[PDB]
RNA sequence: AGGGAACCCACUA
């Protein structure tokens, strides 16, 4: 799974049961990437 | 045979404006034409958006909403275009929709204005109106922000959504001197005269007409850009005639059914 | 402790026995609807698709209930449960086997709320017995409860954010007693003050005052448009009050068509002069301020809250006491529907120019205020 | 059911082009929770194609 | 300055000394419920309830204390074209008729953000809550929902569209062949929307802890509460399209129609003066000054300024019926008034 | 020798209509001829208008005694 | 003017002393409602 | 946050006029003269540019997560 | 010399501004 | 955030228009409402509500 | 949540009928035309064009509810003339008038463009 | 096909 770091904005690939921490800067607030599922809006 | 015999006088015709006068018709006919101007003239507007990437500060439904309100040049194409519901295609095709794409990434340190110029259509006829004045600003991008989306613009009219309304301002009026007393002014001297008033400056109202009826109607139809302002009126008359023709066909079927 | 469990307004007796949470109840924001009758409530489809009524299967209605069962819970005009004779339930939300969709006589089908269902409809605080009234359900496609504008006066409700509750009677006995005891037309007149609880209100009152003035004349198309909204119209256009030069009907003729039966009533307008009844023009009013309804026809007079409001002896009160609750409900609905559509022609506004007096009037106001301040100064000097 | 949880596109009728997710499906009709609106519509499966 | 006796929420009221005082109190109450942009960094914050208007506008008619409240930098409301008319009877008893075409064009449209927090706690050896995607035979108590929305970490991704029967966080606790039971969290019933952001971190105790923001677009409905800056609150009674609304001789239809009966008992004359001053400011290009105690601004000056722009000086216009095209007999008071969308949606 | 009112009260009308509607929904024989009616309440209403409801109202006096009034014996008012 | 007679109209606008005195007067109605609801409701409950 | 594409009341395009309005105001135009120079004649369109608060400039000060 | 009345209305809202440049609105906290 | 400019506040994803004046307790923003009270060290003379005391001082 | 779809104002669903004629028995030679998925745009012109007919004794239209999309046109004619014939003649005259208006609009537009 | 209680605060009519 790919988590974008909060402050350095670099993608981190971590597995399950691993602590949340950035590989580069050590910052531990990370966000999920946008989904690859097909998103569709009526332009309304 | 009680049909009216209405006459037309075009007083002004520019690329965004028709000022015309319809005489010798009814108020109901004039108002129905005015309502069809807003609600029943079909144009082409974006109604299907998928967003592959949106790193902007505006969310995805925000961008889709702003894309739907961008007018597209629907002249001579919306007539030969099918409705998506009435089309036999599975998802979309050139017979019922126009495909737009957008792929803008900001890689510079100044703000990138993603405008309607960045909307790229596969149909050379149906383009954003400002791409044919500045361009309609969709979003602003900071460095590292991206907007990548694919849209389909179908045909529809203003009765469904206001993005398919082809007009900006339908100015409509009749009896500019209040001869019919349809409105009653408490102080007639306090009221400004209209553009079409035929009164001298000392008068405030026309003398009351007891036998009069609304018989002359002044229009200023202003186009948002999708159609030429005369094309809006011609398509409105055609659409109202088509609605009455379909109603007469169903009425004939109902009469012969009984 | 146990005493704390029992005592208080949140205790067992008052919080769980004298009043308690109930099933089959909805609550949402109320919005106006002048196109309903007084005994109707507009109900959102999501509330109606969620709240159910158990209908006993009979050979009279087995086919309709079978169709409702076949539609299921997903599509709205359908059903949620099937209760057999022995009492076990078949849930139609889990798309069960078609052997479970079999309906016999004696079963119960918990169908969704439909048009015409009787409900008790309520606003807190429930101060008197017109605060919980029976309404007929009308399904309307948006997320609000909808009420006739006359019914807002017994409920003490407006539409600035009021939420109201809707309880669905679950049996035929309770539905029947709500229909025979607590319907809105049956609750028009209170026993508290022997006067109606609801009258014509707001826009309908202002435009019926503006409508029954003496100089209100309607042309042929306007009269036909107004007669389109008169549900008790017998279908014949009356002879106009003026035939030549132009055929013109007055608003009194149209309201005489609205007035039901042969109501006889005498009221006065709010601007009726005190000296007129002792003058020479008492039966021919110069200002059209004595309201005379005779043989169900508005002979003369401008209607207002003194005639169409909640006061005793009014037109709606006499209409109730002479014609009955059903005819009075039709009277309320017809007044609202005809008047609100004439108000599209006449219109009614308020502006900053209605808050401005004449310059001489402002001078008189200033002179009166200055004289009063001088008088207060003189009284102060006398007391000092 | 093999349609529940599958993303789907309405291909016929007045909802054509809308993308949704089938919350509940039967042999005749399916409840399609629409991505574009705040509602779950009920549409027959002959008007549906699987993305 | 004598207008400095007012607080934060009473300093946005235009002409508050032309209103009755309880209506100033009511607006001060309802200025806190008005939806705009509550703070600039709203995209980072996992507020449990957030409301952001799409197009908040600064008022055309402001007070001079609003410069220090930063109301023109974080505004809450839109300048509506309000006509005070009795149209079809759907605005009676504190009710509002909005324009459906305007609402389609983005009028008072907002987003509502929910945040859901969940901790991946470890309560001894036996109880161990774990963020994972539940499996139908491993987990007991799975709620017959679509668990395929989640990823392999048990957390949904941003962009996935969700409703009240959908899981957003998959959390399973070990049970002391059912080795664990599902203790996942779902959206609230009758809620919906699209997952906007998913944030994963460690809490103070060092366990995994996630916050999920889901946005739902709120289009103004029948029943949504709208208030002017004068204590004139009301729900949307009905929405008509642009061809159904009444219109001026130049084609201007009101965005909002309110009842004339909301004025006289309430005596909110500052509402009418705000409409007049907004008309003058829009036709002039200025921003109207509505500082409470100002002798340089009265009704007659605004009326003369309005009559200088080819309008009736008292703000009335001849509207035509949207349905039939006939002139409405009574001329209608129409002008720009600052309206606010309150959080009380239906 | 019956001292109670000869009119059916509104509560008696409501309960008789509800009980007869429940009986008709539970497939009781109908004492009146019906022309295309499905709702048991409308059938009970017509059966009350025809003085054909087979129900006896037992009215309790405060001393403990009662009077049995047939529905056909009482005057239907509203 | 000192003891709270507002000599202006709502159209003319209130002077600051008149504004504060009108606020003092209008606060009384809100207090009267908010403290009379409880006593009135208790009276109604005992009456019932 | 950003200038609306359409005027709410009538539907005139006002989304292509915000940067031109800012450039005209930078050219020492009065706001009424700037609105007159942009073709905004109805006061419903003039309030769209007059009352607009460009919050997207303040939103673009924060760094993107990507 | 002193502030004329015609110059007064723009003067007071200057000094009020100088207040809110200095104190702000949450200075008491 | 003391003395930081608007750019420095925006680098920290903090709003320059945020006035502060609150605490962050367990991630929740808590504001302290100013509680009013009688002033201390001052002599106040009241009339008690028909009690055994006609007048009472208080400090 | 309870938002009707935007196409429901003008699209007939399956099993819905465009126009239904019901002869009301209150007065002779009167009919009610219930037209689904229509609004004031057609009701007003049909009512006015029927009012232009001297053989029509009553012509009116109404929308029973603005939240529904249904037009009721009540037409009463003279006994030697049917309401269905009056409705057909009104629609025919409206179509002829609109075609004449469209052709004269094209002529006037060509005159304005050419000079 | 449904594992919380209590208290506090804010608010709606
Ligand atoms: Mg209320
Ligand atoms: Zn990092
Ligand atoms: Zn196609
Ligand atoms: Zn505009």
């Amino acid at each position: 799974m790919i988590y974008i770091c909060g402050e350095c904005h670099t993608e981190n690939e971590i597995k399950s049961r691993d602590p949340i921490r950035c590989r580069e800067c050590g910052y531990r607030i990370m966000y999920k990437k946008r989904t690859k599922r097909l998103v569709v809006f009526d332009a309304r | 045979p009680y049909a009216n015999q209405p006459t037309v006088r075009i007083t002004e015709l520019t690329d965004e404006n028709v000022k015309f006068i319809i005489e010798n018709t009814d108020l109901a006919v004039a108002n129905s034409i005015r309502r069809v101007f807003i609600a029943e003239v079909p144009i082409i507007a974006i109604d299907w958006v998928q967003i592959d990437a949106n790193s902007s500060v505006l969310h995805d439904e925000f961008i889709a909403h702003r894309l739907g309100l961008i007018p597209l040049t629907s002249d001579d194409i919306v007539d030969k275009l099918q409705y998506s519901r009435d089309c036999t295609c599975e998802e979309f095709c050139p017979e019922c929709s126009v495909e737009f794409t957008l792929d803008v990434r900001c890689n510079e340190d100044q703000t990138r204005h993603v405008t309607s110029r960045d909307l790229i259509s596969n149909s050379p006829r149906v383009i954003p109106v400002t791409s044919r004045q500045d361009d309609i600003l969709i979003v602003k991008l900071r460095k590292g922000q991206e907007l990548r989306l694919r849209a389909y613009a179908k045909k529809g009219f203003g009765k469904e959504h206001a993005k398919w309304n082809p007009t900006a301002g339908v100015a409509f009026e009749y009896d500019p001197d209040n001869a019919l007393r349809h409105t009653v002014y408490p102080k007639p001297e306090e009221w400004p005269k209209s553009e079409y008033s035929e009164l001298d400056e000392d008068e405030s109202q026309a003398p009351y007409d007891p036998n009069g009826k609304p018989e002359r109607f002044y229009y200023n139809v202003e186009s948002c850009g999708s159609l030429r302002p005369e094309t809006i009126v011609l398509s409105a008359l055609s659409g109202l005639k088509k609605k009455l023709s379909d109603l007469q066909t169903q009425l004939s079927h109902e009469i012969q059914s009984d | 402790s146990l005493k704390q469990r029992l005592k208080g307004k949140e205790g067992r007796v008052r919080g769980n026995l004298m009043g308690k949470r109930v099933d089959f109840s909805a609550r949402t924001v109320i919005t106006p609807d002048p196109n309903l009758s007084i005994d109707q409530v507009g109900v959102p489809r999501s509330i109606a698709a969620n709240m159910t009524f158990a209908e006993i299967v009979t050979p009279f209605n087995i086919d309709r209930l079978q169709e409702l069962v076949r539609r299921g819970n997903s599509q709205y005009p359908g059903a949620k449960y099937i209760i057999r004779d022995n009492g076990d339930r078949i849930d139609l939300r889990f798309h069960p086997k078609p052997s479970d969709l079999h309906l016999q006589t004696g079963y119960k089908v918990e169908r969704h709320m439909c048009d015409g269902d009787i409900v008790i409809f309520n606003r807190q605080p429930t101060l008197h017995k017109m605060s919980m009234m029976g309404h007929r359900v009308r399904i309307l496609p948006w997320s609000t409860f909808r009420l006739n504008l006359s019914v807002t006066t017994p409920y003490n409700a407006d539409f600035d954010g009021d939420e109201m509750n809707l309880h669905l009677p679950q049996s035929l006995e309770t539905r029947a007693e709500i229909q025979e005891l607590a319907m809105v037309p049956r609750m028009i007149v209170t026993p508290q003050s022997n006067r109606p609880v609801m009258g014509i209100v707001q826009d309908t009152l202002t435009a019926v005052r503006k409508f029954t003035k003496r100089d209100v004349f309607l042309e042929r198309g306007e009269v036909m448009n107004l007669l389109m909204f008169l549900s008790t119209w017998d279908g014949k256009v009356p002879q106009p009050a003026i035939l030549k030069p132009r055929p013109l009907w007055t608003g009194k003729q149209i309201f005489s068509l609205i007035i039901p039966g042969h109501i006889n009533c005498i009221r006065t307008h709010s601007t009726h002069p005190d000296d007129e009844d002792s003058g020479p023009y008492k039966h021919i009013s110069p200002g059209d301020t004595k309201v005379v309804v005779e043989n169900g026809e508005l002979i003369m007079g401008i209607l207002c809250k003194k005639s169409l409001g909640t006061s005793a002896g009014s037109l709606v009160h006499i209409s109730y006491l002479e014609m009955g609750h059903d005819i009075t409900r039709l009277f309320y609905s017809n007044i609202q529907t005809v008047i609100n559509n004439w108000l599209l022609i006449e219109g009614h506004t308020i502006g900053i120019g209605d808050s401005i007096a004449d310059s001489k009037t402002y001078q008189d106001i200033q002179n009166t205020i200055k004289k009063a301040k001088q008088d207060v100064i003189e009284v102060i000097e006398k007391a000092h | 059911n093999e349609l529940i949880g599958q993303t789907v596109r309405i291909s016929q009728g007045p909802y054509k082009g809308y993308i949704g997710v089938v919350k509940d499906a039967t042999e005749s009709t399916a409840r399609v929770e629409l991505h574009s609106t705040c509602q779950t519509i009920s549409v027959d499966r002959q008007r549906l194609t699987t993305v | 300055h004598p207008s400095m006796i007012l607080g934060v929420c009473a300093s946005i009221i235009p002409f508050p000394d032309h209103n009755q005082s309880p209506r100033n109190t009511y607006q001060s109450a309802m200025g806190k419920q008005a939806m705009g942009v509550y703070i600039t960094n709203f995209h980072v914050r996992m507020d449990t309830l957030a409301h952001v208007l799409y197009y908040p506008q600064k008022p055309l008619v402001t007070t001079r204390s609003m410069e220090y409240l930063r109301f023109r930098e974080l505004p809450a409301g839109i300048n509506s074209i309000v006509a005070i008319a009795s149209y079809t009877g759907y605005n009676q008893e504190d009710s509002v008729i909005m324009n459906r075409s305007a609402v389609d064009r983005g009028f008072f449209r907002s987003v509502f953000y929910r945040s859901y927090k969940e901790q991946e706690s470890k309560k001894g050896f036996d109880q161990e809550e774990v963020f994972e995607k539940p499996t139908r035979e491993t987990c007991q108590g799975m709620r017959h929902a679509i668990y395929d929305k989640l990823d392999d970490d048990g957390l949904i991704a941003p962009g996935v569209r969700v409703s009240g029967d959908d899981v957003i966080i998959g959390k399973t606790v070990t049970l002391p062949r059912y080795t664990k039971r599902d203790c996942s969290t779902f959206l609230r019933t009758s809620e919906t929307g699209i997952v906007d952001q998913v944030m994963v971190t460690l809490n103070q105790e060092g366990y995994k802890f996630c916050k999920i923001r889901v946005r739902s677009v709120r289009i103004p409905q029948i029943g949504d509460k709208f208030a002017s800056r004068h204590g004139q609150k009301g729900t949307c009674g009905i929405q008509y399209r642009q061809e159904d609304m009444p219109f001026t001789c130049e084609g201007i239809t009101p965005d909002i129609i309110i009842n004339p009966h909301a004025i006289p008992s309430r005596m909110t004359i500052g509402h009418l003066i705000e409409c007049l001053q907004g008309k003058v400011s829009a036709n002039k290009g200025e921003i109207g000054d509505a500082t409470p105690f100002n002798d340089a601004v009265n009704v007659q000056k605004i009326s003369n300024l309005l009559s200088d722009y080819g309008y009736h000086l008292r703000g009335n216009e001849v509207l035509y019926n949207g349905f039939t095209g006939r002139k409405i007999t009574s001329q209608i008071f129409i002008g720009p008034t600052y309206y606010q969308r309150l959080k009380h949606m239906v | 020798k019956r001292i109670t009112t000869p009119y059916m009260t509104k509560y008696e009308r409501a309960r008789v209509l509800g009980t007869r509607a429940l009986q008709i929904a539970m497939c009781a024989p109908v004492m009146v001829e019906l022309e295309g009616e499905t709702d048991p309440l409308l059938i009970a209403m017509k059966e009350l208008k025809a003085r054909k409801i087979p129900i006896i109202i037992r009215r309790y006096l405060p001393d403990g005694s009662y009077e049995d009034w047939g529905v056909d014996e009482l005057i239907i008012s509203d | 003017e000192s003891r709270g007679f507002v000599e202006n109209s709502y159209l003319a606008g209130l002077t600051p002393t008149e504004f504060f005195f009108h606020a003092m007067g209008g606060r009384e109605g809100l207090i009267d409602t908010a403290v009379k609801t409880a006593e009135t409701g208790y009276i109604q409950r005992r009456l019932i | 946050m950003i200038i609306p594409v359409r005027c709410f009341t009538c539907g005139k395009i006002v989304g292509n006029k915000w940067e031109a309005y800012l450039g005209l105001l930078q050219a020492e135009y009065t706001e009424g003269d700037a609105l007159d120079a942009l073709g905004l004649k109805r006061y419903c369109c003039r309030r769209m540019l007059l009352a607009h608060v460009d919050l997207i400039e303040k939103l673009l000060n924060y760094a993107p997560l990507e | 010399d002193e502030i004329t009345p015609d110059l007064w209305q723009e003067a007071c809202w200057i000094v009020i501004s100088s207040y809110f440049d200095e104190k702000g609105l949450v200075r008491q906290q | 955030l003391n003395g930081l400019t608007d750019r420095d506040l925006c680098e920290l994803n903090e709003c320059p228009l945020d006035p502060g004046g609150y605490f962050i307790i367990n991630g929740s923003e808590k504001v302290l409402i100013a509680q009013e009270k009688m002033a201390t060290n001052t002599v106040y003379v009241f009339a008690k509500k028909d009690s055994k005391y006609a007048y009472t001082g208080e400090c | 949540m309870n938002a009707p779809p935007a196409f429901e104002s003008f699209l007939l669903f399956e099993g819905e009928k465009k126009i239904t004629i019901n002869k009301d028995t209150k007065v002779p030679n009167a009919c009610l035309f219930t037209i689904n998925k229509e609004d004031h745009t057609l009701g007003n012109i049909i009512k006015s064009q029927l009012l232009k007919d001297p053989q029509v004794l009553f012509a009116g239209y109404k929308v029973p509810h603005p939240l529904e999309h249904k037009i009721i046109i009540r037409v009463q004619t003279t006994p030697d003339y049917s309401p269905q014939e009056a409705f057909t003649n009104a629609i025919t005259d409206l179509i002829s008038e609109l075609s004449l208006l469209e052709e004269r609009f094209r002529v006037a537009i060509k005159d304005k463009q050419e000079g």
